[PDB]
């Protein structure tokens, strides 16, 4: 109904319930609480240390063998991740479809993956 | 909670947009004003006020569309550093294709330098056919028009900056200039140069002036709409989606105008 | 200012189309383009009605 | 002369600059021929053989051999198809003496040449029009849906200059037998020396749309020798 | 292209030796003859040592098959035959002589 | 229907709304062309009494559908709207409101076309627009203005087309991918969107000069005043020459992707690729004024203007030659889109020969604007625009809708038309090379047989289209039946010949490009959580 | 827009319903493609 | 033309003669308009424009200084 | 140890039928114009 | 640079204030870029043109 | 094909043919003028691809 501070990351409900407060003669307001949108929530994160859609590979130089297969964070029923060897381009781009309870393997690669998503009710 | 729509609504900068008519009613817009004008200069009916209305309308569905665009920026947000990036990207290419636009329009006379051809012109300048020359006419309104530009890149610059009191007055020396120049502009509606009887070599000119005169109609209407934007106060110095538009707009302008005033008016004099 | 917050809350309350800011506006322009575009476009083709057949034969 | 009906190659010469046109020609088609024949037969061997192979050869990117054969044969290729363009090229635009100059103006469906060259009686210009003769007032014996009324005349063993215009829209001066295509603008010339060396007949029609009745566009070339371009100067 | 030959046949053997079930040994061999690499004799050794310890006889009907018939390599026989005879009395996987007659 | 389709702003379900239009139009403008080929038969009136002005309409009708309303929204936008936000694996490209204009823009153009063929003025001076000829001296009436405002229209949806696909290519492009990784269709794309953007403003500005002389009594390349025309040739084939590449090189891009995926091997070069793609983009600049030889110019102009041709040829062959490099050494499984790719090797690369052999500087005395050219160009959009598209739908169908095709009529109907386009288009280079003339509804006495067999071939070629059209009808009501049964392939990738076929069954479809990995088409916003590549 | 399950929504058609067993929509579609031809050469002249 | 006229022609050496016409056209126009009494310094190009050049730019040329708008550059002599 | 080939037999053996097959393709390929020229009245037949 | 196009501009540059009234008889040395047929009037009052500015030619 | 070249058939029946031309006599005038005016002497003087 009102200004929200929003100031942490952890105390916003609802996307357009903030706006972020300015002023209308003066100086200019800083660039922390008055952006309309969900900019906020990635410019104030790298203001404190928070990225937004990681672009980290994930780990090429394990095989992920059947005693440690690698390990992706996606909470939703399917994913998709591949394998390019153990260095960054090593054969022919390539990628699986790993399933909830089931497993996937790559091939020529030999790289068994697996889906690991957030407990959900 | 936060973790699942962060993912669900951040890779999505795009709103579940309503059943929205806009295609259908522009593209009607546009064909209704086609086949009006094509009725009208000949053909059967020669109603010039039902045409000059379906303009009014497609003007205004066009308005319409155009304050959405930047209504939605500050009232329904949802943008992130991506989509701004892509929106200006949007920006620079159209005035790069407005660019390509003036240097058809420059390139439509600009090649006959050395007079390559022989006959139907081919001769720089082109001796005998003196009428009333468009050219150094409207270079007093060149010149003071780069003094205003350089006279407010930096004002909103600090606008930019600071968007207060300091960017009123930049606003409203913008607006007054545009005025002037739309005063101006208009002065010279029917008698400016000479009329298109015989000998196209300034009439050329005079067009290519012409058909120009809309782009800043469209920046007055910019300016406009962020007035009454900011008179409301939704929009603070924050995601000043239009701010950086009339800045990238007039530090284009005036180098695409220096480039004008380059050649076309010492060259061949 | 003093209206874009509450409007904004009232506006994710109430997920309604039309956006609320032209209602008037939009039921003024609605009807309009059927009662002009239709009724100009018509003309088109219903005056070539008695114009349409130039079979031009020759033999 | 008269297109040959079902041919396959270019019609019969008339002049050196058409014979020296289809030398080039020919001499570029050898090449081409010799590259297609090439990249059909090993496309045909890929198919026709690899079809059955069980097992693909996956591991093979790099080729530095056959990358720098064919990255340095077209070099040596193009040019080598090159340069006989241009030294055919400088060899036809010569302009070495073009002892004829006759107007040739493409009209609205019709072409009315007027001969300034010569006279007819007294330094009097000579001109008239060509207009295709009807279909259906067609005399017996002659070619349909081409031949006119009245033509133009030509000198042989000698050198001519076919001045191109036009007057409202943009015709085409087109006569392969003669080795001569240049465009009709509106108002810009154009200057082509045309030098026969053989006598005959020779065809054409304008390669340029003009509107709707282009179906129609008689553009016949008759070679006379001396005295008998003297005898037809002075009747016309 | 001036590659040892060395270098891959170990990775070969040391991939047959931790090969769990016959996925890594399917890709193991799909990719060695990948390559132009015809097989020695001591790779498709040990990949049919590989191929008992997983206990599928067609993996090993496969593999004699695709050594009879992988490359032209102008036609050589002798060079198969020994390269058959040795694997196939070193231990015993008697394979060939039924699909052939049938 | 209305609240979904009409009112559509998702660009998956608008894909297949220009996969319609294009079906449609194709389908009418092949009709028509099968009657401008069956008054070609024979010399005369056979079909059409008089008026040659209706032969010549229907001439630039035919050339204006399928160049700019059938093929560029078919390729660049319906499979670039499917495809590239598909395989970036972005849940929605930026803004669905531009495609969405730029879709609905289309089909009045198509009625202004149809009443301007309609009235009796008509619009009878060749899909180039050349003045005095469309001007008011010689054509009054509605049917410039309503071609002016078509093509007016479809460069606006193609420029809105190639914004969506920049921004949504360069500003959210997934993690994983990069500059180095990135694939070829969307290069191809992408290098397509430069050159239209690069090309679009300067036959906007012309065609506004035009239909300004028009109106306001003014002449700028009309003689009217002291004008020349040869400007707006000048700047009519400045945009047209890339207007060719922008219809030809995503074809490039799928022909490449098929032929990847189905020789179980990976490309070569993919870097050079991008190289050859890139450098025809850029170099197709350098010969705005070679396809008007015949004006005169020097000598000097000539020999630069064949020189940049001969250059701009060379990246074509280097493509030839990675293809002929992808497919060698390989195994093959001849499924339709193989053969597609196959004609396209052959019959493409063979009329570009015949182009290059054209494009000497003073060989148009013997070619241009004949039947020569009509037989280059029939040649490269056929294999590049049909058959691409061909390949294109044969090739994703059975995912993006899930339902198959009859193999065995579709090997028939590849078999008709092949036979059918090179029936047809062969006998025209002969036609040309004697020195007969173009755009003639009745022609002299010497290639009637010629004429004969091109319209024999016409019909066979339209026989294919209807067949194709039965095909996919039976694919639309029977693909359940169709999948069970043993009428269609249903794993385009055979095992590798070592793999065994229980183990085959968690090895379905694996290639280079996420759109074949997908499930049935899932709901429009699909990908939830963006992919990464390691 | 999260309501269709992705079988035949991607079409405009129905298989429901005795209104058109797919072959009125379909004799509709040649026949208007085949109307601007038709019509183009009817109202100058004989088909 | 009896076969013979000039010969070898190397006026100029570049194949492209556009810009011809205009100079062997003014000074054969100045000769004979100045003097008239012999044509000796301009006897040397008497083709370059009854034959060598279009001879509907000469018409047109003698028409327009009838007129007086010459499509040349030069003086009112 | 050079067991058969001598690539020359084996390559002739395969290329010949195929060069022949090919060269016989290109033939039917460019005689059916010729067919079409035989079997029309070229020579009033 | 403003002060002295001003003064350029009223030095020589006004001339063409009385150019709307001169003889058709002392015409520039100009060629073939005028004086030729020109579009047919069909739309319009003012001297066959959009804008009524007798001034750049005296020949119709 | 034989659909594609029956359907061709009947059209050309039912289009019928109205050229005053193309007929023997036609085509011997041709040749008789061409050999008067002596044109395409190494080539095919017959013209005549229908009856
Ligand atoms: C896509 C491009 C395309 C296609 C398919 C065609 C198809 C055909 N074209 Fe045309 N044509 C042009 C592009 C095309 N053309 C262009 C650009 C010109 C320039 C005009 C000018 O020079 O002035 C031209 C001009 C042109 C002329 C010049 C006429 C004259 O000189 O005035 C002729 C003459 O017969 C001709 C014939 C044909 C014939 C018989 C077919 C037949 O092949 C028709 C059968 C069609 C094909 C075999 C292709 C299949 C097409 C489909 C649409 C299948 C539908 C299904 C899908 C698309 C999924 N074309
Ligand atoms: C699909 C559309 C398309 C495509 C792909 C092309 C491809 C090419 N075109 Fe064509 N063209 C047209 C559509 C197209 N064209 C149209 C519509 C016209 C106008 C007709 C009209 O106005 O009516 C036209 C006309 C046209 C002309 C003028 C003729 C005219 O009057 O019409 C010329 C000549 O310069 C030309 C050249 C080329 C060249 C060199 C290619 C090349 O890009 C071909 C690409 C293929 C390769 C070149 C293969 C690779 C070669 C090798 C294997 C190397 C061998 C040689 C070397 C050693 C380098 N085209
Ligand atoms: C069921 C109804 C069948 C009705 C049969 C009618 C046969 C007929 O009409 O005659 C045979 C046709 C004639 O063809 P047309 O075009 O009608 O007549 C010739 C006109 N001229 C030559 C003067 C230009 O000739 C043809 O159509 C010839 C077809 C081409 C040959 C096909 C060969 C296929 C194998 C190769
Ligand atoms: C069907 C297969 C695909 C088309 C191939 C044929 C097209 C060329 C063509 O149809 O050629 C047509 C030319 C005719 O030429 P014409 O001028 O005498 O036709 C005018 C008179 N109709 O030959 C033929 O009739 C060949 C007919 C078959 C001869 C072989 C069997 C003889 C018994
Ligand atoms: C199919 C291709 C037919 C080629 C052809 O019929 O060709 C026509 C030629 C003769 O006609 P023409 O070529 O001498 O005419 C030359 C001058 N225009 O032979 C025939 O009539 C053969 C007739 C065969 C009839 C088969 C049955 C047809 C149905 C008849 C039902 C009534
Ligand atoms: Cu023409
Ligand atoms: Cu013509
Ligand atoms: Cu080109």
């Amino acid at each position: 109904p009102v200004v929200k501070t929003a100031q942490n990351l952890a105390e916003v409900n609802g996307p357009e319930t903030l706006i972020g407060p300015g002023a209308k003669e003066g100086t200019v307001p800083t660039d922390l609480d008055q952006e309309t949108g969900l900019a906020r929530l990635e410019l104030l994160g790298k203001l404190e240390g928070i990225d937004v859609f990681d672009t980290k590979p994930l780990d090429s130089s394990r095989k992920g063998t059947m005693k440690d297969p690698i390990i992706i964070e996606s909470y939703d029923d399917y994913r998709y991740v591949g394998c390019t060897g153990s260095p960054a381009g090593s054969h022919t781009i390539m990628w699986l479809k790993p399933t909830v309870n089931e497993v996937a393997r790559c091939w020529e690669c030999g790289s068994v993956y697996k889906l690991n998503p957030v407990g959900v009710p | 909670m936060t973790h699942l729509e962060r993912s669900r609504h951040q890779q999505h900068p795009f709103h579940m947009v309503m059943p929205s008519p806009w295609p259908i009613v522009v593209s009607f817009a546009l064909l209704s004003l086609a086949l009006s004008t094509a009725l009208t200069m000949h053909g059967y009916i020669g109603n010039m006020n039902m045409v000059y209305l379906a303009l009014f309308v497609l003007l205004t569905s066009s308005i319409l569309w155009f304050r959405d665009i930047v209504a939605e920026a500050t009232y329904l947000g949802d943008h992130t550093m991506a989509v701004r990036k892509g929106i200006n990207l949007g920006f620079l290419m159209f005035v790069l294709s407005e660019v390509l636009i003036f240097a058809g329009l420059f390139w439509a006379y600009f090649h006959s330098a050395m007079s390559p051809d022989v006959t139907l012109g081919a001769c720089w300048p082109p001796v005998g056919i003196e009428a009333v020359q468009p050219t150094e006419l409207p270079l007093l309104n060149t010149i003071i028009l780069l003094s205003s530009g350089a006279t407010v890149t930096y004002s909103h610059h600090a606008l930019i900056a600071g968007n207060r009191n300091k960017a009123l007055s930049g606003l409203l020396i913008t607006f007054w200039l545009i005025v002037i120049f739309v005063t101006c502009q208009y002065i010279e509606y029917t008698n400016a140069a000479f009329t298109i009887s015989d000998g196209v070599y300034g009439s050329v000119f005079y067009a290519g002036t012409g058909l120009h005169f809309l782009h800043m109609v469209m920046l007055a209407a910019m300016l406009g709409v962020n007035y009454w934007r900011m008179r409301n106060y939704h929009l603070t110095a924050g995601h000043h989606v239009g701010y950086e538009t009339t800045i990238i707009y007039t530090h284009v302008l005036d180098v695409i105008w220096l480039f004008l005033y380059v050649v076309f008016y010492w060259w061949g004099v | 200012a003093n209206k874009v917050i509450q409007l904004q809350k009232i506006f994710q309350s109430s997920t309604k189309p039309l956006w609320w800011r032209h209602p008037r506006s939009a039921l003024y322009l609605y009807p309009f383009y059927a009662i002009f575009a239709v009724a100009v476009v018509t003309p088109l083709l219903y005056i070539p009605n008695a114009i349409r057949g130039i079979k031009a034969k020759k033999a | 002369d008269v297109p040959t009906p079902y041919a396959c190659y270019f019609q019969d010469s008339a002049t050196p600059n058409q014979e020296g046109i289809l030398e080039l020609h020919d001499n570029i088609m050898f090449y081409l021929l010799v590259i297609l024949g090439l990249v059909s037969w090993m496309l045909y061997t890929i198919v026709m053989t690899y079809s059955k192979n069980p097992i693909a050869y996956k591991y093979i990117k790099h080729g530095q051999t056959i990358e720098v054969i064919w990255t340095i044969f077209p070099a040596v290729i193009l040019l080598i198809i090159a340069f006989p363009s241009f030294i055919l090229l400088y060899l036809c635009d010569e302009v070495i003496s073009p002892a004829m100059t006759i107007k040739a103006i493409g009209y609205q469906w019709y072409w009315k040449y007027e001969y300034s060259d010569f006279i007819n009686d007294s330094g009097e210009t000579v001109e008239f029009e060509s207009y295709v003769i009807p279909d259906e007032l067609l005399e017996e014996g002659q070619l349909r849906l081409l031949d006119t009324d009245t033509s133009m005349v030509v000198p042989v063993d000698t050198h001519i200059r076919f001045v191109v215009t036009a007057a409202d829209v943009i015709h085409d001066f087109a006569i392969p037998s003669l080795g001569i295509k240049v465009d009709a603008t509106p108002g810009r010339l154009n200057q082509v020396s045309a030098l026969i060396q053989r006598e005959g007949v020779f065809y054409g029609a304008c390669s340029e749309l003009c509107g709707t009745g282009h179906a129609n566009m008689p553009i016949k070339i008759e070679a006379v020798s001396l005295p008998k371009f003297l005898e037809w100067l002075n009747e016309q | 292209d001036e590659e040892t030959f060395e270098e891959f046949t170990a990775r070969y053997e040391k991939e047959f030796d931790e090969a769990y079930d016959l996925f890594e040994v399917q890709r193991v061999l799909n990719n060695c003859f990948s390559y132009d690499l015809v097989p020695a004799p001591a790779v498709i050794e040990k990949a049919l040592r590989a191929a008992r310890r997983v206990n599928d006889l067609p993996t090993a009907i496969r593999v004699f098959e695709a050594l009879k018939y992988k490359v032209e390599n102008e036609d050589q026989y002798k060079a198969y035959l020994d390269e058959l005879k040795d694997v196939r009395q070193e231990l015993g996987v008697p394979l060939k002589e039924e699909l052939f007659p049938s | 229907m209305v609240q979904r389709w009409l009112y559509s702003t998702n660009a998956k379900d608008i894909a297949v709304l220009y996969f319609m239009l294009a079906i449609f139009s194709g389908m009418a403008g092949t009709a028509m062309s099968l009657i401008i080929r069956l008054e070609l038969a024979a010399p005369g009136s056979q079909y059409l009494h008089g008026n040659s002005q209706l032969f010549n309409v229907l001439v630039v009708g035919h050339a204006v559908l399928m160049i700019f309303f059938l093929v560029m929204p078919a390729l660049i936008g319906g499979f670039g709207n499917y495809l590239l936000p598909l395989m970036i694996g972005a849940t929605d490209t930026a803004f669905p409101r531009i495609n969405n204009i730029a879709f609905w823009v289309l089909p009045m153009g198509l009625v202004c076309l149809v009443t301007s063929t309609l009235v009796e003025s008509g619009a009878g001076t060749g899909w180039t627009v050349y003045p005095p000829l469309s001007s008011i001296q010689a054509h009054s009436g509605p049917s410039v203005d309503l071609a002016i405002f078509a093509l007016h229209l479809t460069s606006i949806s193609s420029l809105l087309g190639a914004i969506n696909f920049i921004v949504t290519t360069l500003n959210m492009r997934t993690n994983g991918m990069t500059m180095h990784k990135l694939p070829l269709f969307v290069w191809s794309i992408f290098i397509t969107a430069f050159l239209l953007l690069l090309s679009l403003p300067v036959l906007s500005a012309g065609i506004t000069m035009l239909l300004l002389d028009r109106n306001f009594n003014t002449s700028f390349f009309e003689v009217s005043g002291g004008g020349d025309p040869i400007l707006y040739e000048h700047l009519f084939w400045f945009f047209g020459h890339p207007e060719v590449y922008i219809l030809i090189i995503p074809g490039f891009g799928i022909i490449s992707h098929v032929v990847s995926t189905y020789s179980k091997k990976p490309v070569f070069g993919e870097i050079s690729m991008v190289y050859a793609m890139a450098s025809i983009g850029l170099l197709g600049f350098l010969v705005w004024s070679h396809h008007m030889y015949i004006v005169g110019l020097d000598a000097d102009t000539r020999a630069y203007f064949t020189s940049a041709t001969m250059i701009i040829a060379i990246p074509t062959g280097i493509k030839i030659f990675s293809w002929l490099a992808t497919i060698h050494g390989g195994s093959i499984r001849l499924a339709t889109p193989m053969l597609y790719a196959i004609a396209f090797l052959f019959l493409f690369t063979m009329g570009g020969l015949t182009g290059v052999a054209l494009a000497n500087a003073s060989l148009d005395v013997a070619f241009h604007d004949t039947y020569y050219v009509v037989g280059h160009f029939h040649y490269v959009l056929s294999m590049g625009a049909i058959f691409s598209l061909f390949a294109g739908y044969y090739y994703w169908s059975p995912q993006i809708l899930g339902l198959n095709y009859n193999e065995k009529l579709a090997q028939i109907q590849f078999w008709l038309i092949f036979i059918g386009a090179n029936v047809i288009f062969f006998p025209m280079h002969f036609l040309g090379i004697n020195g007969m003339p173009r755009r003639i509804p009745d022609y002299p006495d010497a290639f009637a047989g010629w004429n004969y067999v091109a319209s024999i071939g016409s019909f066979i070629a339209t026989l294919s289209l209807f067949l194709f059209i039965y095909i996919l009808y039976d694919q639309l009501v029977n693909g359940l039946n169709n999948k069970v049964n043993n009428k269609s392939v249903i794993y385009n990738k055979a095992p590798d010949f070592v793999e065994s076929n229980t183990i085959f069954n968690l090895n379905t479809v694996k290639s280079s490009s996420i759109e074949f990995l997908l499930t049935s088409p899932p709901a429009v916003h699909s990908f939830n959580t963006p992919a990464v590549q390691s | 827009v999260h309501f269709k399950d992705g079988v035949y929504e991607n079409i405009p058609f129905k298989v429901k319903g005795r209104k058109t067993p797919y072959a009125l929509s379909h004799f509709g579609f040649f026949a208007i493609g085949f109307a601007v031809p038709f019509v183009a050469c009817y109202v100058q002249l004989k088909k | 033309s009896p076969l013979h006229t000039v010969g070898f022609d190397a006026r100029f050496p570049q194949q492209n003669q556009t810009k011809h016409c205009w100079q062997s056209y003014v000074d054969y126009h100045k000769c004979v308009n100045m003097k008239g009494e012999d044509f000796a310094p301009c006897k040397v190009f008497w083709k370059t424009y009854n034959a060598l050049c279009p001879l509907d730019w000469i018409e047109k040329w003698d028409d327009q200084r009838e007129k007086g708008i010459f499509a040349g550059d030069i003086n009112s002599d | 140890g050079r067991i058969g080939e001598s690539w020359v037999i084996t390559e002739g053996r395969r290329l010949i039928p195929e060069i022949f097959q090919w060269s016989a393709v290109l033939s039917v390929c460019l005689g059916w114009p010729g067919a079409v020229y035989f079997f029309s009245k070229a020579r009033k037949a | 640079t403003a002060v002295n196009t001003y003064f350029v501009e009223k030095e020589h540059a006004e001339h063409r204030e009385h150019l709307k009234h001169v003889p058709d008889s002392e015409w520039p040395r100009d060629y073939e870029f005028m004086n030729i047929r020109s579009k047919p009037f069909f739309w319009g009052d003012g001297d066959k043109t959009l804008f009524w500015n007798p001034v750049v030619n005296r020949h119709i | 094909l034989l659909f594609s070249v029956g359907l061709f058939a009947v059209v050309r029946m039912a289009g019928g043919q109205d050229a005053k031309t193309m007929n023997k006599e036609w085509q011997l005038k041709s040749d008789e003028y061409l050999k008067s005016k002596n044109a395409n002497p190494w080539g095919g003087y017959s013209q005549v691809q229908s009856k």
